[PDB]
Formats: structure tokens, C-alpha cells, sequence
């Protein structure tokens, strides 16, 4: 969020194109980080302030940047809003770079090693049993 | 050997008295020789008002080693 | 008592063209025979196009229609229309009275046509929401009232079977695989009630047993088998069933998540 923030300010003044549209820019962006900040969370859920914070966007906004995220097609998942929580059911799969791929392969290092302490570890128990 | 009981018995009633109660019930005719038995007897005291206080994997695999012996 | 029996290639392009014309709604007929009064058949489909309005009486197109008719003729797959398919997506199943209206044009070229009513979106990999019925949630447009509900069965060749074995190749994955639940449910359910019901079968046979020599128990039980042997064998599959049941999940929550 911080850094493209930076990017526009100079560009912005230059191409007159960008000068129109800085709403939808700032929209977009919100958007962008908002499905990062689920894509790599390892349960998927929020509260309102943490998009707030992660977004930088005042909360009341939140839940239309989530609702426009869904009607979108980008998130599916729904609104509790009593706990201030969003559940996420599932995100889009989408064209990946470089380094959002090393996350991928630390999640999947985690859950590696679950595994790897689950099944080692349950020949002990119930040795007796096996066949 | 009656007042334990009492004790004993008030341990269990309720969690929640004030001093003079204490001394109601243990037929004390003292205020401080409550919360010298009350220390004897570990019991916390609030200015004159007493406190008196496996995964499933496992058992099913469990389960079935008892079965299968 | 009334039923349909939906071939699979009938269900199938039914699915696929709703889940297509979504979200809009599509039409199409269906090609079957009516076995007796108590069954209709239905072992082909073909898709009706679209019209400007709604899903309605002229959206059914005879120049469409009978120019398929011979082109299957040449195939052999003569056979009645004895229905037409439907979509209210996102709706649930019932027919409108715009529905309804259709279904009778339907019922004067012959009785006991039926309408099928399919729902795309909410249909969804669990159970298929699907219905068919014919005239006189859903109470609201008077499920009972103009129309009745009828019911639906599946034929299947062994060959088509077969095929739909090999879709998928559980060879590897079993054993993480955890079966229907609520079938189980039927299952942990209607085992309990049935030991329930030779339980005490069990204690007449332990009262007369008592009273009356062994000699004379065989001649009467010798027929059906020793309710003891109902409550030793029946206990088991609520058991181990249970067991595996419990651990596949316990497994599949850690290990998955
Ligand atoms: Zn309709």
C-alpha cells in the first residue's frame, strides 16, 4: 500500500489520464492489499480494524471494500458484522510473481511438518495394531 | 474436632463470607482468632470476606488397541 | 406412488445446459415413455433456445422441435415428449403460473406429461436440488394447491457404471476419504433402534430359557438366530465403524487444516 502511494505522487502530476481517476487507483489498491492480506493469512478471517490498518482505510468503508471485493468475483465469503469478522470462504486464484511464490512454499512447509509429527507419531501409539 | 467440621462443611457450602459470619459460625468469641484459623487453614481473605477457592486421535486409537487385544 | 426414472445422460446435459444459461433461464424438452400409469420414463433430452421473453408457450419452437424429432429419427431414439425442462435459478423449484400455463399446453397434447424444474446455482456438489411434477418455500405459489410433487429415481446400465467408475481413481487416496454422513446417520440411528428391538428378544429368551429346558428351547428358536448373537454381532459395526469414523475426522481436521 505504502510504497505505491509513494509511486503515484509523482507520476500522478504527469500524465493527465492518471489525474482523472486517482478515486479508482485508490479503490483498486485497497482492493489489492486486501486480497494479499487474506491470501496469506493461514486462517482465513479478519476483524474490520485489521483491514483498517492493513488498508489504511477508516472503518466504516470496510465493509463496502469487502462487499465490492466479492461483487467483483475476487472473494467469496461473508459478513459477521456483531464480531466485526470476515470469513473468506475463497480467494481467486490468480497469476502469481516470484516472491509471493516463497510464502506459498513456507505454508506449505508448515503443513508439511504437521504431517510430518502427525504420522511419525502415530505408529507409537497403537503399535500393537498394525498389520 | 467440631470446628473442621464446620470448616470442613463450609469449605464445600459457599465460597463467600464476611468475618462476622466466620466468627457466627465458629462460635468464636474473638474477630482475630478467625483469620488465625483461616490461615491454618489456607483460606485467602479479602478485608473481612473470604474466598474458599487429551487429544480425541488418542482415544480412539486407544479404543481400538483395547479392542483388538 | 408415482415416480420418473431420469437416465444419466438426461441428468447430465440437463445440468450442463442450466449451469449455461446462468443466469438466465433455459428450456428444453423431454423424450421417454410412460411405462403405466405409476412411471414415466425419461431417457433423452434436447435444449430449446432462447427467446426474447421469458421461458414460456412459444418459446417451445415446433420448426426447432420436429427438425430435431426426424434428425433423431435417423439415430433411432424415437420416443414421446413426455416433459419439459425448466430452470429457476437461484429461485428453488416450483412452477409460476406463467409455469404452470406452459405445463398445461403440455397436458392436452398428452395427460400425464410432466414438468421438470432445475435449479443451477444452488445446486451445488452436495445434493442436486431437482424436482418434477405436474398440475391439478414452494407452498408460498401453492406446492399442493395447482400442482403436486412427484418423485425421481436414476437408471443406470452396468456399463455405464463402469464408466463412471474409473472417473475417479480412489486407489491412492483411501482412506482419508470419509463417507456420506448422513447416511451414517440412518446408520447410528436405525442400528440403535434395532438393538433396541432384539434387546429384549434377548430377555424373553433368557426368561423362557429359564424356565424351559434346552431341549425344548431348540425346537422353538432353532429358526431364527440366538438374539444374544443380534446384540454380540450388531454392537460391532456400530463400533468399529464409529472408531474409524471418529479417527478419520480427528485425522483429517489436524492433518488437513
Ligand atoms: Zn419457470
Amino acid at each position: 500500500f505504502d510504497k505505491f502511494d509513494s509511486l503515484i505522487k509523482v507520476q500522478i502530476s504527469k500524465i493527465p489520464i492518471l489525474a482523472q481517476h486517482e478515486s479508482f487507483l485508490r479503490q483498486k489498491i485497497c482492493l489489492m492489499t486486501l486480497i494479499e492480506t487474506v491470501f496469506v493469512k493461514n486462517i482465513r478471517m479478519l476483524s474490520f480494524e485489521d483491514i483498517s490498518k492493513a488498508t489504511h482505510l477508516p472503518k466504516d468503508n470496510v465493509e463496502h471494500l469487502v462487499m465490492r471485493a466479492i461483487s467483483l468475483g475476487l472473494l467469496k465469503g461473508s459478513i459477521d458484522q456483531v464480531n466485526e469478522l470476515v470469513t473468506i470462504s475463497w480467494v481467486q486464484p490468480r497469476i502469481i510473481s516470484g516472491d509471493q511464490i516463497t510464502k506459498m512454499k513456507d505454508r506449505l512447509v508448515e503443513w508439511n511438518d504437521q504431517v510430518e509429527k502427525l504420522g511419525k507419531k502415530m505408529e507409537a501409539r497403537g503399535q500393537s495394531i498394525w498389520v | 474436632a467440631i470446628r473442621d467440621e464446620i470448616a470442613k462443611n463450609t469449605e464445600l457450602s459457599y465460597d463467600f463470607l464476611p468475618l462476622s459470619n466466620i466468627k457466627a459460625l465458629l462460635f468464636f468469641n474473638n474477630e482475630k482468632e478467625t483469620e488465625k484459623f483461616a490461615l491454618e487453614r489456607n483460606w485467602p481473605i479479602v478485608n473481612s470476606k473470604v474466598y474458599f477457592n487429551t487429544n480425541i486421535i488418542e482415544k480412539a486409537m486407544d479404543y481400538a488397541i483395547s479392542i483388538e487385544n | 406412488k408415482e415416480t420418473v426414472y431420469i437416465s444419466s445422460i438426461a441428468l447430465l446435459k440437463m445440468l450442463k445446459h442450466g449451469r449455461a444459461g446462468v443466469p438466465m433461464e433455459v428450456m428444453g424438452l423431454m423424450l421417454g415413455e410412460f411405462v403405466d400409469d405409476y412411471t414415466v420414463n425419461v431417457v433423452d433430452v434436447f435444449a430449446m433456445p432462447q427467446s426474447g421473453t421469458g421461458v414460456s408457450v412459444e418459446a417451445v419452437d415446433d420448426v426447432f422441435q420436429a427438425k430435431m424429432m426426424d434428425m433423431l429419427k435417423q439415430t433411432g431414439r424415437d420416443q414421446m415428449v413426455v416433459g419439459w425442462y425448466h430452470s429457476h435459478p437461484g429461485f428453488g423449484c416450483w412452477l409460476s403460473s406463467v409455469d404452470v400455463n406452459t405445463q398445461k399446453s403440455f397436458e392436452q397434447l398428452n395427460s400425464r406429461a410432466v414438468a421438470v424444474v432445475v435449479d443451477p446455482i444452488q445446486s451445488v456438489k452436495g445434493k442436486v436440488v431437482i424436482d418434477a411434477f405436474r398440475l391439478i418455500q414452494a407452498l408460498i405459489h401453492g406446492l399442493n394447491r395447482h400442482y403436486y410433487s412427484l418423485n425421481i429415481d436414476y437408471h443406470k446400465t452396468a456399463k455405464e457404471t463402469k464408466m463412471l467408475m474409473n472417473l475417479h481413481k480412489e486407489q491412492w487416496q483411501s482412506g482419508l476419504k470419509m463417507y456420506d454422513y448422513e447416511e451414517k446417520e440412518e446408520s447410528n440411528l436405525a442400528a440403535t433402534k434395532s438393538m433396541v428391538k432384539i434387546a429384549e428378544q434377548y430377555s424373553k429368551r433368557i426368561e423362557e430359557e429359564k424356565e424351559l429346558t434346552e431341549e425344548e428351547l431348540k425346537t422353538r428358536y432353532v429358526g431364527r438366530q440366538d438374539p444374544k448373537k443380534h446384540l454380540s454381532e450388531t454392537a460391532d459395526e456400530t463400533l468399529e465403524n464409529n472408531i474409524v469414523s471418529v479417527l478419520t475426522a480427528g485425522v483429517n481436521s489436524v492433518a488437513i487444516k
